[PDB]
RNA sequence: AGAGUGAUCGAAGGAUGCAAAGAACUCCGCGAAGAGGGUUAAAAGUCCCUGAAGCCGCAACAGGAUCGGUGGUGUGCAGUGCUGUAU
RNA sequence: GGCAUAGGGGUGAAAGGCCAAUCGAGCCACCUAGUAGCUGGUUCCCUUCGAAGUUUCCCUCAGGAUAGCUGGGAUCCAAUGAUGCAA
RNA sequence: UUGAACAAUGGAUCCUACGUGGACCAUGACUGGUAAGCAGUGCUGGUGAUGCGGGGUGCUCCGAGAGCAGACUUACAGAUCCCGAG
RNA sequence: GGCAGCCAAGGCAGAGCAUCGUUGUGUAGAAAGGGCAUGGACAACAGCUGAUCGUGUUGGGAUUGAUCCCGGCUUGAGGCGUUGCCCAGAGCAGAUCUUGGUUGUAGUAGCGAGUACUCCACCUGGAGAGGAGUGGCACCCCGCUGUGUGCGGUUGAGGACUGGAGUGGA
RNA sequence: CGGUCUCCUCGACUAGACGUCGCUUGUCCACGGACGAAAUGCAGCUAAGGGAAGUCGGCAAACUGGCCGUGCACCUUUGGAAG
RNA sequence: GGAUCAACGAGAUUCCUGCUGUCCCUAGUCGCUGUCUGGUGAACCAACAACCAAGGGAACGGGCUUGGAUGUGUCAGCGGGGA
RNA sequence: AAGAGUUGGAUUGUUCACCCACCAACAGGGAACGUGAGCUGGGUUUAGACCGUCGUGAGACAGGUUGGUUUUACCCUCCUGCCACAGA
């Protein structure tokens, strides 16, 4: 149980924080984290409150189809990207729980940077949907899990 | 099976790829002829166009039965500030075609001009052409600079004079400026080359260029509408009001076989701002920089001075204060935007042609509305003394 | 259970652990969670024996225009095992 | 609102309309797993042998029975090479 | 001269379970039709049931028939290059 | 296929052993030709198993093949296997197959009748908005910098709708 | 956005239980926001000159429109036609 | 049932007038869409795939053969094809 | 020699036909008799109904007549514009 799927050389330079059944479109909070993959934990809070802010954006790279175009999205060298704000703020709480981790365990959590952020599929949550004729088609929710290790800083 | 009634074809197929041009500054593409029996001479020249409006002018074209009577032509106003000339360009003659041999820069280059290698110029260190400019002082530098004019004296075939338009004396928002590369005709390879470098940072006017009632053509970018359907696109005709779906539309985008498309089926999509070249038109005026003449757009009619900016200012534009032409006719593209002049290349020898063209009047009232008066003493003479008039 | 006015039709649904020992206390958070720390042979964590395929996330590595494909063939090159191995 | 007319029956200023989104015979349970010369499917390997779309009769012409070709089991017989020398 | 040649692991006696009973192609052997990649027949062989070499490609043509490999040689047919062979 | 020159081998007579010869396509169909494999009965293996069964997963080896054996890991027994023989609800890629769980489509099409909202205030963990925003500062303080046209509810101030065959009252 | 029984039913314009607006009563709830908001669409309007040449076909839209006064033809079953 | 037939008809047809975007020949404007977007979010369909020409072929190929193209991935549209 | 062109109308659902004109001319054809997820729905070709002829009848009729729901693209490609990466 309480398994992460990164491997850290040292555990003791590490902070650790999950979410389940987080109630956020998965396809979003995955682009969300693709793109916080690699940043610094300060980079990472202030791209975040730009994102909200909407001066720069996500870009939508895998599930992104239909998406529209951005001049934000150049920053990645790319073209669609949007501003899933539910994803940004559940990822902010997952982030701030990560860091919350870090001061437990003696960390400077704004030396480490983000390594390995994730997120997952959950189990879909059914409604019903009533279309013409008489048909009924479902509403799944599509959930995710995330999870995220932040790693100290190696200079 | 044949359609039953025939008709043409909608649109050219020539300027197929009806895409958003990638520059706004129309591309030439075509100097004239050299023809090195001539002097040398530029062919080319940066206007803008500054708005529209209307002369009044006596036809002279025997067999014509408005031949000796005074008809009115639409113009348009194309301000052409002193282009600034920095730099020559040599050509030389490849298999490949022509490759550009060698370029050589003025001394004292402008910074309207050291604009036009910066997308941002306030947050850049403004370091265009600061070695060369030093370089060019320096003893070993007015070698490289000696033979390079050299270089394009024997080997060049084209030898190409680079000028900026000033966009700066427009007052439109701009601070940059355009710049373009003319070709210097006639003449032979070193006369020309001479010829242009006689003209390093000389700021020359367009009436040194152009005459006044001379043929030329407008190069440029066309106004953008945007996309559009191919009622308007194409020009298609429209389906009936019963259509299911869709009137403004291709009934038949295709035969069956071929099973795909074909690049002759009107399709929506851009319309607008496509390079064009608009050929023959003539220059019915050159009037000189208002700031100098203050009488510019007086004619043997008027009694009082006045210049080409109408009543209450060019609409969207503003003043008119520097050297203007008079093109017969419109122009492609909006105002303020930037057309290459060309002498011209598809050269008739009607009288239309080789007519002289004298301008008897020049309609300068107010194009915001319906101006009735030319001249704002006319409109003061006959509305007099008003409440604000009297109250000044 | 549910459906049909009704006559009638009519499902899905088994397994914690030896024992509830059913997760004390701490940090963070509004809280759920999470990070620790525990019970236990083990979390087996009231979704609880095991947990396949299909599908998906992530990391690593290898490639990436062409039905010039999947697959077959004979080599090669990288990575990776296995078997044997004289004095 | 109450009540009456029920399935080969009702009712209809007649459209074979209408009788619970059902009507040239409602629906419901059962006979019933109806029958189908017709359509579709029919689950492991190797080895060996290996066809027919032709005959006749048939309310026969998308099918059968009947010969023919196709496999197997046989029975009575037939047929079926092979010593280096020396001892 | 055991009285023609050649061949022949064969002759006799039975029993028995199936599939098939839509065919099609080729040829002065033809019939109907102007004809048909039409319809109907005859002999034989093929396709169906059959892959392989060639005909660029092609269920039917030409060669040849198919256990897994090695060497040699060829059939039909090929050698400007694609593509082995001047 | 012991009554054999001797060892080695074979030694289950529809088997095996030795030599030689022939022949290898195949739809439908067949084989009193030969095998792999599944559930269980009767028997044998003084079979294996908490020193870790079975399942599954991943590598390896064997096999013409059906398939068989093993190592690692999961897992932990509410166990399993090999041989002979017998009894079968005994092998899947299809059947617009049945039941279940899924995927792309796709963060797409959409969520557009009934005219309409706005401001301040309070209610909040937060809602005039920041994760330790940043420099002094050594947390206080003083500076600088960023904040999405902005959740929900209810007073009040405006703007509007119902307009008595009402969005009212029974 | 369908359907479903009855009762009460104000003021102004008006012939009015039409239609339009307002006091009383009730409500601002229908997924929203930016961008003047492409093409296409579904709806509302206009359009010079011509006036069915469009189309199977004047389909669709347009013209007209209330009231007062004068007045009204053919045909007729003597009633009408007739606004 | 035959023949006239007033009145009536969302009946079928023809002509005239007036009127008109039906048309020549389209243009402009506007609300709601779409368009971008926060929250939410299906289904149809799906052998695998998804650029052509010719050829041959179950006689009309995305795949085969011989050629010609072809960098990968978008967004809004689109109705030729996917018999 | 296939570059450009080959029209406006009346009747008819019509292809065709036939007239009225204009014109340089008003050529002939193909593309799943191109083209209905482009339209229309006049015609053929349902269910309703009338007439004529046929049939004892129900009903039939290349005999006539009237009235009669034409659905879906957001997938892939082609085409139209648009954009980035070019990393393999």
């Amino acid at each position: 149980k309480a398994k992460y799927s990164y491997t850290p050389k040292a555990e003791a330079k590490c902070a650790k924080a999950r979410g389940t059944d987080l109630r956020v479109h998965f396809k979003n909070t995955r682009e969300t984290v693709k793109t916080l993959h690699g940043m610094t934990v300060k980079k990472a809070f202030a791209y975040l409150r730009d994102v909200l802010a909407r001066k720069r954006c996500i870009p939508f790279r895998r599930y992104g189809t239909g998406c529209g175009r951005t001049p934000q999205a150049k920053e990645f060298k790319h073209t669609r990207g949007r501003w899933p704000v539910k994803s940004v703020e559940y990822v902010q709480n997952l982030l701030k729980n990560a860091v919350a981790n870090a001061n437990t365990k003696g960390l400077d959590p704004n030396a480490m940077f983000i390594s390995h952020i994730q997120a997952n599929r959950a189990q879909q949550q059914r409604r019903r949907t009533y279309r013409a004729h008489g048909r009924i088609n479902p509403y799944m929710s599509n959930p995710c899990h995330l999870e995220v290790v932040l790693v100290t800083k190696e200079e | 099976s044949h359609r039953k009634f025939e008709r043409p074809r909608h649109g050219n197929m020539g300027f197929l790829p009806r895409k958003r041009c990638r520059r706004e500054r129309g591309r030439i593409k075509t100097f004239p002829k050299d023809d090195p029996s001539q002097a040398p001479h530029l062919t080319a020249f940066l206007c803008y166009k500054a708005g529209m409006t209307h002369v009044v002018r006596e036809l002279d074209r025997p067999g014509s039965k408005m031949h000796k009577k005074e008809v009115v032509e639409a113009v348009s106003v194309m301000e052409a500030p002193p282009m600034i000339v920095v730099g020559l360009v040599g050509y030389a003659k490849t298999p490949r075609g022509l490759r550009c041999l060698k370029t050589v820069w003025a001394q004292h280059l402008p910074e309207q001009f050291k604009r036009c290698f910066y997308k941002n110029w306030s947050r850049s260190k403004k370091k265009a052409f600061s070695h060369y400019s030093a370089n060019l002082m320096g003893p070993e530098g007015k070698k490289a600079y000696e033979a390079g004019i050299a270089k394009i004296k024997k080997f060049a075939c084209v030898v190409r004079l680079i000028a900026i338009g000033q966009v700066k004396l427009l007052r439109i928002g701009q601070k940059k400026a355009h710049c373009m590369e003319i070709q210097i005709n006639g003449g032979s390879i070193a006369d020309k080359v001479e010829f242009g470098l006689k003209l390093f940072e000389s700021s020359i006017p367009v009436d040194s260029v152009f005459k006044e009632s001379e043929v030329v053509d407008c190069i440029g970018v066309t106004r953008g509408h945007g996309f559009e359907g191919v009622i308007h696109r194409w020009g298609v005709t429209r389906l009936p009001r019963k259509t299911h779906k869709g009137l403004r539309k291709v009934a038949c985008i295709g035969a069956w076989h071929p099973a795909r498309v074909g690049y002759t089926v009107p399709r929506a999509g851009q319309n607008g701002f496509h390079h064009r070249v608009e050929a023959n038109k003539k220059i019915y005026k050159i009037g000189k920089s208002a700031l100098v003449d203050k009488a510019n757009a007086r004619c043997e009619t008027d009694l009082t001075d006045k210049t080409i900016t109408p009543l209450g200012g060019f609409v969207r534009y503003g003043i008119v204060r520097e050297d203007y032409l008079l093109i017969k006719g419109s122009v492609p593209g909006p105002i303020k935007r930037v057309m290459t002049i060309r002498k011209a290349l598809r050269i008739k020898t009607n009288k239309a042609f080789t007519e002289e063209v004298q301008v008897k009047f020049i309609d300068t009232s107010s194009k915001f509305g319906h101006g009735k008066f030319q001249t704002r003493e006319e409109k003061r003479k006959f509305m007099g003394p008003t409440k604000k008039s009297a109250l000044r």
